[PDB]
């Protein structure tokens, strides 16, 4: 239509001309622009070559400015003029931001037309102080029992998702992402987590599926997808954690409840890297800068829980690691094992033996723990932990195995807290031994689907009161032996 | 290397462990029912 | 329908961009007197 | 444009220009050679000299020797008259069939697919292989890598997957050697030519043969693989053919890389590599993939050096794949051909919703006896085998049927074998599997799964023995 | 004001589209053809410019009747 492109396509295009303040790139080669001039270049300050192409400045010299491609340097040749834009690299925040993928500076991808973003905020903002947090008290429900029960999750806390290859890292990520579907359409408004998944380094037809599947499971209208990907220049996938880390400090600081998945730190970890052997910066341990784990540490600090002055507001945050063999002791995977709240280790060992997913409970701990617990999730999970514990001890048994094949689960189903209360009752009260570990998981299926066929009643009041009553103790009792009884 | 085995944690440190754990719960259950 | 838009909308600004290049002083005079606007 | 030599080191060569600096990836000639050496721009150094890796052998190069810029990057003929023709880095004909007669060229550096382009079909690829079938299936349009150390079988699998899915496939098809042996280039060439896949009278070939091998320069043994990526480009989205990519070896690639970047003036990376290590490789890979304009099913064999699956271009290649099948050499000196790691190849289309739950619980019921069996090897060698109970002497027994079974004698290691090669469907895989781990077959001997098609093989073999 | 000689005289010529439909292309047919068939064979086989006629079937039921 020759309206949408002339209306004001063209009558409003900011056609104004101004002074700008430039240099003169002295060379470029693999995304490095060593750039003569520049005098008032800002230390991290986004300037943008003649070719539309944007960077950052990294490396003020005194006889040349370091700069980093934000994209192909193939259109960038010696001579070409770059001008400052004055402005410290930001990217645009806000809730128009939710359904989109966009990119690590925040430019849509998915075709649907401009981010009608109003706010911008800096991608290397400083971490909250000790004053404006509080205590982690709220669950973040990942619908995963095995986490939900032994690892738990609070608002506000880092939990790393550490394992090798295949293991199902990513999995859990997107499992958690679909779980807050239920919250999200609720009424509750300090019960909704809007979600955020960083792409780092992967296959872009990896995000692609992603994308599709959460948008089957309706859940991309609270989900924000940054996006670099393997092609994507160095610098992109360096900045992609921090964009979405300030993609999600805009609701951390607004009252609203946030998570952020970066999957993973070692692509972005790769790619920080690169540039700074690239900016000619002296090679560490496995050839990385000595700051790396400054790198993760200033960006796992940034998710917090917020006190009342400040909105109460909070900021969860899923690192993904990937360990080469099982080699935990590696250089990036003990930086981020130091610096968050506890770790989700996932092995191929119980992948391959029919554990999924494959959470190794011995390792995987939650520094926040109980305190970030529903009072009947938790009645039911020290009971259970305490007898898993006793089961690898030995590996009672009987009641072990159980135990054991009652923690796995299927692919893209998280559970609602109080389903997994009920099956964890129904397995640590011994309504579970009278039956062969074969069968364990088909039962759960039929009793979940009689539980939210016939028994609402229950599951709303243990949705409400957050525990279980010894009234509606007997009650679950008598419905579990029941169907025991017809199962 | 004294307590190497268990300390390596292979098929010999879990067996290791499960025939410790076994002897004395056992033994703790003959201890509990005479006290 | 949409499908249609959008490549006819994609052909049309190409065309429009290539025909544009196609097509003074008087140019020169304006750049000269907005340099003279650069305060 | 014209500028002269100034520095050469290796493949590297600077060249100095008074006017007119070409643009980064562009193609120059060198000028008073015999035959064509094509420059490719890497860097800009500064004072108006680039800095260019050579397409060919730099020897008889002299500072001051001039070189004129073409304009463009390496430019090779795309269309159907590829087909059936071998070319090289630089697009020229190495059959002596004369002119590759293409009505268009396309440059060999491109930018990726968008996010907008990308598919998400999924439907399985039956290959006729029990091990990859099974446990992890390769899907249509999808990206195949084979890993394995040297001489663990990866021409032997890949030459294996171009008979039995390239002639049974409807479209064309793409084969880039890539820095390996010439021989079994000619060998390629020759039996394409005799199974009819290749004409060299008509117009009907099917495939578009890509070669730089193991004896050329590290500049083209990087770039060639990039040609054979622009010649399935082009049927896939001129044409939006359903394309067949086949590329051995992929890992020269990133070797290949590895020879430059010292002499490109990079501060090096873990193991040597070069910096860029990743961001090549992702350059490389993306462009290797299904959109929604046409479909490239993908089968790349990945070199693991010293058998190190943690050597960082494996591990780096290992993120751009939907199915991977790693061959190890343990499993190789066990005689289980292919030497395919049961508990180490995975594929993304290994869910019960796309295979079914049949084929589902068989995969992972395999694996399960597969990796209790290993968890056991330790008391097995130590304190023997009498030392184990009962179910897992069964377990033990039941595995080890299972690891006999997944071999299988394929068509092109008759040769070397003599015996005939199988194909066996999908359904008779999962049926096999499924039997053997019920346990219908406890009491043949576990020599009888060794090296047979069907199970009705296996009992046929074990009636022979006996 | 060049960009206003863009704006103007380029809508003037693009309204100048009566006697043709997608404003002298002159191509552009090559490929929207393997484009509407990729479409077409995404969104389905049948015919797309008619209503749908509906086969309809009924559940099997068997000899319940005790024995
Ligand atoms: N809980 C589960 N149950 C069954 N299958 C699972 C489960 N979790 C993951 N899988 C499957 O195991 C495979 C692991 O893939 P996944 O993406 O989840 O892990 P990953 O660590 O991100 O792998 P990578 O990073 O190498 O791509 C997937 O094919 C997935 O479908
Ligand atoms: N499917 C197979 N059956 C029998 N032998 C095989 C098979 N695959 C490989 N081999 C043996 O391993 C050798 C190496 O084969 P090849 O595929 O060329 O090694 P590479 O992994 O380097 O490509 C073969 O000559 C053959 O002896
Ligand atoms: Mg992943
Ligand atoms: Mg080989």
């Amino acid at each position: 239509e020759m309206s949408s492109i002339l209306e004001e396509r063209i009558l409003g295009a900011d056609t104004s001309v101004d002074l700008e303040e430039t240099g003169r790139v002295l060379s470029i080669g693999d995304g490095i622009a060593r750039v003569h001039g520049l005098r008032n270049v800002q230390a991290e300050e986004m300037v943008e070559f003649s070719s539309g192409l944007k960077g950052m400045s990294l490396n003020l010299e005194p006889d040349n400015v370091g700069v980093v491609v934000f994209g192909n340097d193939k259109l960038i040749k010696e001579g070409d003029i770059v001008k400052r834009t004055g402005a410290i690299v930001d990217v645009p925040v806000g809730e128009e931001l939710l359904g989109r993928v966009v990119d690590a500076l925040g430019n849509a991808i998915d075709g649907k037309g401009p981010i009608g973003s109003k706010t911008r905020r800096r991608v290397g903002l400083k971490a909250p102080g000790i004053i404006p947090r509080i205590s982690v008290r709220e669950p973040m429900q990942t619908g995963i029992k095995a986490v939900d029960s032994l690892v738990p999750i609070g608002r506000g806390q880092r939990e790393l998702i550490i394992g090798d290859r295949q293991t199902g890292k990513t999995s859990i990520a997107i499992d958690t992402i679909i779980n807050q579907k239920r919250f999200n359409d609720g009424s509750d408004e300090k019960k909704k987590l809007y979600c955020i998944y960083v792409a780092i380094g992967q296959k872009r037809s990896t995000v692609a599926q992603l994308v599709k599947r959460l948008t089957d499971a309706d859940a991309m209208k609270y989900t924000i997808v940054v996006s670099a990907t393997a092609s994507d220049a160095a610098p992109l996938q360096y900045l992609a954690p921090y964009s979405g880390c300030s993609m999600g400090e805009y609701f951390r600081d607004n009252g609203k409840h946030a998570l952020i998945i970066y999957d993973d730190l070692s692509k972005q970890a790769v790619a920080y890297r690169q540039m700074s052997l690239l900016l000619r910066r002296p090679p560490g341990r496995e050839a990385y800068p000595g700051d790396v784990f400054y790198l993760h540490s200033r960006l796992l600090e940034r998710a917090a829980k917020m006190n009342d002055a400040f909105g109460g507001g909070s900021l969860t945050a899923l690192p993904v690691i990937e360990t080469q063999a099982g080699d935990v002791s590696a250089y990036i995977p003990t930086n981020v094992i130091s610096i968050t709240d506890g770790q989700i280790f996932l092995e191929t060992e119980l992948f391959y033996k029919g554990i999924r997913p494959a959470i190794n409970v011995g390792l995987s701990v939650s520094r926040v723990g109980s305190a970030a617990q529903t009072r009947a999730m938790k009645q039911v999970a020290g009971t259970m932990k305490l007898e898993l514990a006793q089961y690898r001890e030995v590996a009672l048994l009987s009641r072990g195995v159980r135990l054991t094949e009652l923690l796995k689960q299927g692919q893209y189903s998280p559970m609602a807290i109080e389903e997994q209360v009920a099956v964890i009752y129904a397995g640590v009260r011994g309504y579970l031994d009278k039956l062969e570990p074969s069968k364990i998981t088909k039962f759960e299926n039929a009793f979940l689907s009689h539980v939210v066929s016939q028994h609402q009643a229950l599951l709303g009041t243990i949705r409400a009161d957050g525990k279980i009553s010894e009234q509606s103790d007997a009650k679950l009792k008598e419905i579990v032996t029941n169907f025991l009884a017809g199962f | 290397g004294a307590g190497s085995i268990r300390e390596a944690g292979g098929a010999f440190g879990k067996r290791e462990q499960a025939e410790e754990e076994r002897y004395f719960r056992a033994q703790s259950r003959e201890q509990l029912a005479a006290l | 329908q949409n499908m249609m838009r959008r490549k006819e909308q994609e052909h049309m600004i190409n065309w429009v961009e290539k025909h544009v290049v196609q097509s003074t002083i008087a140019k020169c005079i304006a750049d000269l007197k907005l340099l003279a606007k650069k305060a | 444009a014209t500028g002269r030599i100034v520095a050469v080191i290796g493949a590297v060569v600077d060249v100095q220009f008074d006017e007119g600096l070409p643009p980064i990836l562009n193609a120059l000639e060198v000028q008073g050679r015999e035959t064509r050496l094509v420059l490719e721009v890497a860097q800009h150094l500064g004072e108006s000299t680039v800095r260019t890796i050579a397409m060919d052998g730099t020897e008889g190069l002299v500072r001051g020797q001039k070189v004129l810029d073409s304009g463009a990057p390496i430019k090779i003929p795309v269309g159907p008259e590829t087909l059936g023709r071998i070319m090289n880095v630089i697009g020229e004909p190495i059959d002596e069939r004369g002119p590759i007669k293409t009505k268009q060229f396309a440059p060999i550096h491109a930018e990726a697919p968008e996010f907008m382009e990308m598919s998400v079909e999924q439907e399985i690829l039956v290959t006729g292989i029990k091990v990859v079938d099974l446990l992890a299936p390769y899907a249509k349009g999808g990206k195949i890598g084979l890993f394995g150390g040297a001489g663990v079988g990866k021409t032997v699998l890949i030459m294996e997957l171009i008979n039995n899915v390239a002639k049974a496939h409807g479209g064309y098809s793409v084969f880039a050697g890539v820095g390996e042996r010439t021989r079994e280039g000619n060998d390629l060439y020759h039996e394409m030519i005799e199974s009819g896949v290749i004409n060299l009278k008509d117009a009907t070939s099917k495939v578009a043969l890509v070669y730089g091998q193991m004896n050329e320069p590290p500049g083209a043994r990087a770039r060639v693989a990039l040609t054979g990526l622009t010649v399935a480009e082009y049927f896939r989205d001129q044409e939006g053919q359903d394309v067949l990519l086949f590329i051995d070896n992929i890992f020269r690639f990133t070797q290949a890389g590895s020879e430059v970047s010292a002499l490109l003036g990079r501060i090096p990376s873990a193991v040597g590599y070069q910096p860029t290590l990743a961001t090549d490789m992702g350059t490389m890979q993306e462009r290797i993939t299904t959109t929604k304009k046409g479909s490239i099913t993908s089968v790349q064999a990945i070199y693991v050096p010293a058998d190190d699956l943690t050597d960082p271009a494996p591990a780096t290649t290992f993120a751009h794949l939907d199915a991977t099948t790693v061959l190890s050499r343990a499993i190789a000196e066990l005689g289980i051909y292919p030497a395919v790691d049961p508990l180490d190849s995975t594929s993304r289309i290994m869910d019960p919703n796309i295979v079914g739950s049949e084929h589902y619980d068989v995969a992972r019921g395999v694996q399960k006896i597969l990796q209790d069996y290993k968890s056991l090897q330790d008391i097995i060698a130590i304190l023997g085998m009498d030392e184990l109970s009962e179910e897992d002497k069964l377990t033990v027994s039941r595995a080890r049927k299972i690891q006999r079974f997944l071999s299988q004698p394929f068509q092109v290691a008759e040769v070397f074998t003599g015996h005939m090669g199988k194909l066996v469907p999908l359904k008779e895989t999962i049926k096999g599997f499924q039997q053997i781990l019920a346990g219908e077959y406890d009491h043949l001997p576990e020599q009888a799964f060794y090296m047979v098609g069907p199970i009705e093989e296996a009992v046929a073999k074990a009636d022979k023995l006996a | 004001q060049k960009l206003f000689v863009d704006k103007i005289r380029e809508y003037k010529s693009k309204r100048q589209t009566s006697g043709g439909p997608v404003d002298a292309s002159s191509e552009y047919q090559q490929e929207l053809e393997r484009e509407l068939f990729k479409l077409k064979q995404m969104f389905g086989n049948a015919d797309m410019n008619t209503f749908p006629t509906f086969k309809f079937e009924d559940p099997k039921f068997e000899v319940i009747e005790k024995p």
